[PDB]
RNA sequence: AUUUGG
RNA sequence: AAAUCUUUC
């Protein structure tokens, strides 16, 4: 039981403060990944299953006409995944930490020095080149089916069912 | 070679320095220095100037991130063995958790509401009082700091107790978005171009820049500076029981206490010190110990002379510099129009640490360079070719290889360079995508990690978490055991085994 | 049970259903949708999972049976709960942020401020301080950098060779007779020989710095890579020589001879001796077997050897060139040399760069950079920032400090600005 | 930390 | 012995 050792007298701990139980070495990192043929191992699996399922992705095609102008600040507003995206996400058994930590909008500013007839945003390091970029808060609270719930009705008044069109259990306010 | 640069450079091509060194010199000639400036001798430490125009946020709710509670970093933990004090360093992390431990509580928000709601300072707070957290978060410990361009004797910084640093957390919280708030130079997000440019347009109307740094910045803001900006911001028994607890500081070097009553110890209250001088007056933009400003006639100069002066701020005579065509803040430099400074500049060259981690960070590195006008593209691709062919002579023996085939890098046994062109534009084998800056962590980072977690009798893993719950959420062994036989029992469901890595890229570019 | 919370529970579950109409939360709170004759065990409660509901404020936990499921409201308008249903349902509803009564305000004062008050004015406080007199003059001139180049050259004056400067240069020998001479220089020095490995033993220190003096610079280093890649090799590989394309070194574990029981296995700060070979010619040179070498060494650090094994000589030195001026032919002492400098010295003294752990050459870098931007300097003040002997100490960082400077006069020399 | 980098 | 309170299993 070392939850009674790691946080003696306490029979409860925030998930923040169990993670940092949970989650420096003068070695240089070369002889680190050569110590074990860790770094080959992991190659090779990465060779032979982990590879083949990542998912190819399409090309940037999308390019105009940039001239070098004045020092400018292009912000990239990366917007955040929604509830029925991180949820479908986790349960189609991606990595939680990562779906979560993709979950909060995000906003870049980097400095580029190249400028558009249209005022366009660039992709990362592609500025000179110029690759553009270019009622009732129904809440779906998860994707299965609940243990004993109301099924849905065809005038949900406030409460929480389950949907057969949509197999979740969706949440109706107000 | 930095020496001959037609443009401007800072020589942060090569790594920084390291140093085996015991911290115990510096920190004494640290200590020394608080101490002559607190005598009065040396430089100005007693703030005189009006902080007047600074917001009141006394009704604001008291808000604390646990995400800088909890960290590896060197912390200072004190016991009371038989009557006398011992300072030992453990992770950051432990030393909170033994916090919470002695005072039964469930998270920090809840010791910060025990603290503050207590009626006298010897009342129990479990198995310790505010008296005697006041009495042990004085002591510090002292380490080095190396790895710092430009600083060929490593400096001194000072691990605290978990007490200091949650009051020190909450404190620099309020203090930053105050800062904030006064003027739109200190948002969060604002990179080190976005405040040289916001400086650029700042001191466009007068002649002179009065590039600047001070000295002795740590050593010069006292205690008594500290509370004046707290009061002034509205911080309460919070801020008093701080420089309570700044002003008795005590250093534990080699086996001995050393008493600094003077200045604070190390960068902690950056945004208080900055707000200090921002607070006395709107003619500076300052970072700490990093500030420009402008002036037209001898009087201005003499002016701003005094303003830093009042704001103990003393000026660096070592490295400021007046400029009249170019403007510098953040290590970032400009011409007075905006535009950056021809030159290599700040751009910093990418040790060697790992076949597939210095070719992303090489990725980034140019990326940056060619985003702003450092370099043309062609200087990128080949200085990328040549990094890829660098890292083949390196890399590419059995002891990290095994493979012969096709489209992997010639460090991995294959036989591609890929072009920086290409690999930005997506343009290249799936196997290249975690070269990408944006793309997928390297294979060689995961494995550090698992090394790093791998290196004993530990607690149950909490990973892969459903997104839905909150971090704050109090957990149980037994609601920690449940959780992980859930996912674990849906993973299986799947005919899964440990979860498929997310890429926000990969995902945005295939839906 | 507190009335702090009424209106809180009140707007948590406004019309919510759980059977066919009737409402799924009942407010403890509410005379007419309480539960008459039973305990009241929480804020509200509900029926579908027939439990009890209860609200507290960030670390203010009430007093509740456990089972009693709490529904915390963060200081930063979120919500946390055991039941992610619950949550989601305070999420949405408490959408309208309505001040509750005890949160805790950064500005709050407590029972003992006045004390801890009376307590800091008692201590010390500091006095005021002299206000400096501040004189702008013209940064520094190409005399100050000189004499400051000369006065380091007077006070440290140089070694007559290269040391293992001149490692980066073909020492003319092949790999079995660089392997021979390696080994038979560690016998000569009687290291401890133990599993086919050398080892250095000391058992007294003079506790006192080691000569510094200024490195004349060698013609070339075209082995600059291979020597770093050595070194990087060398941070754990000890004891054995190690063999490269043209060059060989041999970095033995310096270890405290205690006794009869001492060290016999090297430990994480345990320092290393890299030995290495050059051409013949000097002080530090060794004779076996018809081959001739000079072998020179270096005491390195764990953290000076992993710092300098992973440096880019290559890639840092295009990066140089990409934005350089025409370099000028130099001397072995740094000096502007048209006749007989040499222009690969230039490439040594990048080497020297990455030998040098302490990079004081950064430092000068930087200063040289303000130098060039700056229009008016503090005076007597700025030109004190290339005095760094202070800074540093050994002949490495001594050497790199004062070609450093050599570079700078040689600049201000060849392309004044 | 040598196993295992030309 | 050396980039010397460091080379401290
Ligand atoms: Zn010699």
């Amino acid at each position: 039981s070392q939850f009674g050792k790691s946080f003696k007298g306490r029979t409860e701990v925030t998930i923040t403060e169990y993670r940092s139980h949970t989650v420096r070495s003068l070695l240089t990192a070369d002889k680190s990944l050569r110590k074990s043929f860790c770094f080959r191992n992991a190659l090779n699996q990465f060779l032979d299953k982990d590879l083949p399922l990542l998912p190819i992705r399409p090309k940037l095609e999308s390019r105009v006409a940039v001239k070098k102008s004045k020092l400018r600040s292009q912000l990239s507003f990366r917007p955040g995944l929604t509830q029925e995206e991180a949820i479908d996400l986790y349960n189609k058994g991606y990595d939680g930490d990562s779906v979560s930590g993709a979950l909060q909008d995000r906003v870049v500013n980097e400095p580029v020095a190249y400028s558009s007839a249209d005022n366009d945003k660039f992709h990362r390091g592609l500025a000179a080149l110029g690759y553009t970029l270019a009622k009732a808060k129904v809440t779906v609270l998860s994707r299965s089916k609940w243990m004993g719930y109301e099924d849905l009705p065809q005038k949900p008044p406030n409460g929480t069912f389950y949907c057969r069109k949509r197999k979740a259990m969706l949440l109706i306010s107000c | 070679m930095w020496a001959f640069q037609e443009g401007v450079c800072k020589g942060n091509l090569l790594s920084g320095p390291t140093s085996m060194k015991a911290p115990d010199s510096a920190a004494r000639e640290s200590i020394d220095r608080a101490s002559e400036i607190m005598t009065g001798k040396s430089y100005n430490a007693v703030h005189t100037g009006d902080l007047s125009k600074l917001p009141n946020q006394g009704e604001s709710p008291l808000r604390i991130v646990d995400s800088d509670l909890y960290s590896e970093r060197s912390c200072c933990w004190v016991i009371e063995k038989e009557g006398r004090v011992v300072c030992k360093s453990t992770t950051l992390t432990r030393g909170m958790t033994s916090l919470l431990n002695t005072t039964k509580c469930s998270s920090p928000s809840e010791l910060i509401c025990k603290v503050l709601t207590v009626e006298s300072l010897s009342e129990k707070i479990g198995d310790t009082s505010v008296e005697e957290l006041l009495s042990h978060g004085r002591y510090f410990k002292c380490a080095l700091r190396d790895q710092e361009r430009g600083k060929p004797k490593s400096r001194a910084i000072f691990l605290s107790h978990p007490f200091f640093r949650l009051l020190s957390s909450v404190v620099e919280t309020h203090a930053r978005s105050v800062l904030s708030k006064v003027s739109a130079v200190y948002t969060a997000t604002a990179s080190a171009e976005q405040r040289a440019m916001m400086a650029a347009q700042v001191v466009e109307s007068r002649k002179h820049v009065l590039n600047g740094d001070c000295t002795k910045y740590n050593e010069a803001i006292d205690a008594d500076t500290l509370l004046k900006v707290w009061d002034a911001i509205g911080m309460g028994s919070i801020g008093v029981m701080l420089a309570y607890m700044v002003r008795r500081k005590c250093v534990l070097i080699k086996d001995t206490l050393v008493e600094c009553p003077g200045g604070m110890l190390m960068g902690m209250f950056n945004a208080t010190a900055t707000l200090a001088l921002q607070g006395t007056t709107d003619r500076f933009l300052s970072f700490s110990d990093d500030f420009i400003t402008s002036f037209n006639s001898p009087a201005e100069l003499r002016e701003i002379e005094d303003l830093l002066f009042a704001s103990c701020h003393n000026l660096s005579l070592k490295k400021s510099y007046i400029s009249v065509a170019s403007l510098e803040i953040n290590s970032c430099t400009l011409t007075r129009d905006g535009d950056l400074a021809t030159g290599l500049g700040c751009t910093a060259g990418v040790p060697f640490r790992g076949p597939l981690v210095t070719l992303k960070q090489t990725a980034a590195m140019l990326s940056g360079a060619v985003d702003s006008g450092v370099m043309p593209f062609h200087s990128a691709e080949r200085l990328f070719q040549i990094k890829q062919q660098e890292c083949a002579y390196r890399y590419n023996n059995p002891t990290y290889t095994t493979r012969n085939e096709d489209f992997l890098p010639t460090c991995l046994g294959g036989k591609t360079v890929i072009s920086f062109q290409s690999l930005l534009t997506w343009d290249c084998h799936p196997f290249w995508y975690q070269v990408h800056p944006d793309g997928p962590d390297t294979i060689d980072q995961k494995v550090l990690s698992v090394l790093a977690s791998k290196t004993r009798t530990r607690l149950e893993a909490l990973s892969d978490l459903d997104p839905l719950v909150p971090h704050r959420l109090l957990v149980s062994e037994s609601d920690v055991s449940k959780i992980r036989a859930a996912r674990q029992a849906h993973l299986k469901s799947l005919g899964l085994e440990q979860p498929t890595n997310f890429n926000y890229a990969i995902y945005k570019a295939v839906q | 049970m507190d009335s702090r919370f009424a209106q809180l529970t009140g707007v948590f579950c406004d019309d919510f259903t759980y059977s066919e109409g009737s409402r799924r939360f009942l407010s403890s709170y509410s005379t007419v949708e309480r539960r008459p004759g039973v305990p009241v065990e929480g804020d509200c409660y509900d029926c579908l999972k027939n439990k009890w509901i209860a609200f507290e404020l960030e670390g203010q936990p009430r007093k509740f049976p456990k089972a009693t499921v709490r529904c915390i409201l963060n200081n930063d308008a979120t919500y946390v709960c055991s039941e992610q249903e619950y949550q989601q349902i305070c999420k949405v509803q408490f959408k309208d942020y309505l001040e509750i009564d005890g949160v805790v305000k950064v500005g709050h004062k407590a029972s003992y401020d006045a004390e801890l008050r009376e307590r800091l004015l008692e201590l010390p406080h500091p006095k005021s301080g002299p206000k400096p007199r501040i004189e702008w003059v013209a940064p520094p001139r190409l005399a100050d950098i000189s004499k400051e180049t000369a006065e380091l050259k007077r006070q440290y004056g140089f070694f007559e060779c290269s040391k293992f400067l001149a490692c980066g240069e073909e020492c003319g020998l092949d790999q079995e007779a660089r392997e021979l001479i390696l080994n038979e220089y560690a016998r000569d020095r009687e290291f401890e020989f133990r599993n086919g490995g050398w080892i250095q033993r000391y058992t007294v220190a003079s506790h006192k710095p080691a000569t510094q003096k200024i490195l004349p610079l060698p013609a070339s280093a075209p082995l600059a890579r291979e020597l770093l890649m050595l070194i990087a090799r060398s941070t754990t590989q000890a004891g054995k020589v190690l063999h490269s394309d043209n060059t060989s070194i041999l970095a033995v574990p310096v270890m405290r001879d205690s006794g009869k029981h001492s060290k016999r296995r090297p430990t994480a700060s345990t320092h290393h001796l890299v030995v290495g070979l050059s051409k013949p010619g000097c002080e530090h040179d060794f004779e076996f077997d018809g081959y001739r070498a000079a072998v020179h060494v270096m005491h390195l650090d764990p953290k000076q050897s992993a710092n300098i094994g992973e440096q880019d000589f290559v890639s840092t030195r295009e990066i140089y060139k990409l934005d350089m001026l025409e370099l000028p032919p130099i001397s072995r002492k740094g000096d502007l040399d048209r006749a007989s400098g040499l222009e690969t010295r230039w490439d040594v003294i990048l080497l020297l760069e990455c030998l040098d752990s302490t990079r004081v050459s950064q430092a000068v870098a930087q200063h040289f950079n303000r130098h060039r931007l700056a229009l008016s300097v503090c005076k007597d003040e700025f030109r004190k920032g290339y005095q760094l002997a202070s800074e540093i100490r050994g002949t490495i960082p001594l050497s790199s400090l004062y070609y450093s400077l050599c570079a700078v006069r040689l600049r201000m020399t060849v392309h004044p600005f």
